[PDB]
């Protein structure tokens, strides 16, 4: 009661600057910055005949 | 207190409230101020400097930590270590350790090939112990062998003469962080 | 309201300025100082004050 | 905030964790501001014909960052425990990432483990 301050707390919600842990090998989340420092050097595969 | 509204009666019969002058020194529980201090307090400290000042001493050490981990380079180049070898430095630089590379090379044209290198690693609570006395480091290699012997310590390297035999390698660049 | 400076009348026949004796809670807009604010502001913190702390934190 | 600074560069990141043979093309990239102290590579026993990673006979090695900075790009050969001498492993090495070489899939006995950073 009183002067109530509410946040994202008290009623169990995720904050607006929320993160979910990268995904693993059997976990699914948040592909990772080096997978993609990975991904855009890999050459896409060269289409000829 | 017992505060009256004093007022006065317009000769029209209505009524006008006034206010009376009075001094400074007539008041009483004035509680004044001696504009010398009311400097004094506009000097003080406000929070965005004192947040200021933390952030500086946060990036400060920071930057501390930064040049740390970075380390200083005693020696880079390239070096048998034979006899006579010796590096030298100051104990109070020497933070968390030492670093030591190793590749190949020809006593024939003298000359340093950049592959084939070994990295070897020895802190400071290692160095400390080790002070004076030698460490082996084997190298990869086709043939079992081609070691160096080092007596290296907390200020402190040298060689031995046993590496001009393995002259097929030499030490690259020593650094301590 | 109009502010008035009031004067009585002297025995010579001149009109003199008196400054009634008033108190500060009769008195509008005074901005009270409450001589309990003014130990709190000579406390509070020095600009060199919050300067050793941060050396110290950083050391 | 200091302390925590110095702590999470001390624990590091994970930059893989899994088991791959690290053979020719095989690459890992990362920002370069992510390096602080160096790179630590993890290796293990492996099997060739069952293709699983088994889990003992590790073995470890560090790079520092002026190590790192000295051999960017350039090539570093691990040697590993064995019953005999030999099973080496190449890599190219760099502040800003690592690759492979043709060589470490003729040595399918072992594997990199995997890779950190701090
Ligand atoms: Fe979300």
């Amino acid at each position: 009661a009183g002067r109530v301050l509410l946040d994202a707390e008290d009623v169990h919600a995720a904050k607006k600057s929320h993160t979910h842990e990268v995904a693993t090998y059997t976990t699914d989340g948040f592909m990772s910055s080096f997978d993609k420092q990975k991904i855009d050097q890999l050459v896409s595969p060269e289409a000829g005949v | 207190t017992k505060i009256v509204k004093m007022s006065e009666k317009n000769e029209h019969g209505t009524l006008e409230q006034f206010y009376p002058e009075t001094h400074a020194e007539a008041v009483k529980g004035l509680v004044s101020v001696s504009e010398e201090e009311k400097t004094i307090w506009d000097q003080k400290e406000s929070t965005a400097g004192a947040e200021q000042k933390a952030n500086t001493a946060l990036n400060s050490a920071k930057d501390y930590v930064d040049t740390i981990g970075e380390g200083t380079v005693i020696f880079k180049g390239a070096n048998l270590m034979g006899a006579g070898q010796s590096f030298k430095w100051d104990a109070s630089k020497l933070k968390f350790g030492m670093t030591l590379l190793f590749s190949r090379y020809d006593a024939a044209n003298n000359t340093p090939q950049d592959y084939y290198y070994h990295s070897v690693f020895l802190s400071k609570a290692q160095l400390v112990e080790l002070a004076g006395k030698g460490i082996l480091v084997q190298m990869p290699s086709t043939t079992y062998g081609d070691r160096k012997y080092l007596y290296v310590s907390t200020t402190g390297l040298s060689g031995h003469f046993d590496n001009s035999n393995y002259a097929a390698w030499a030490l690259r660049q020593v650094t301590i962080m």
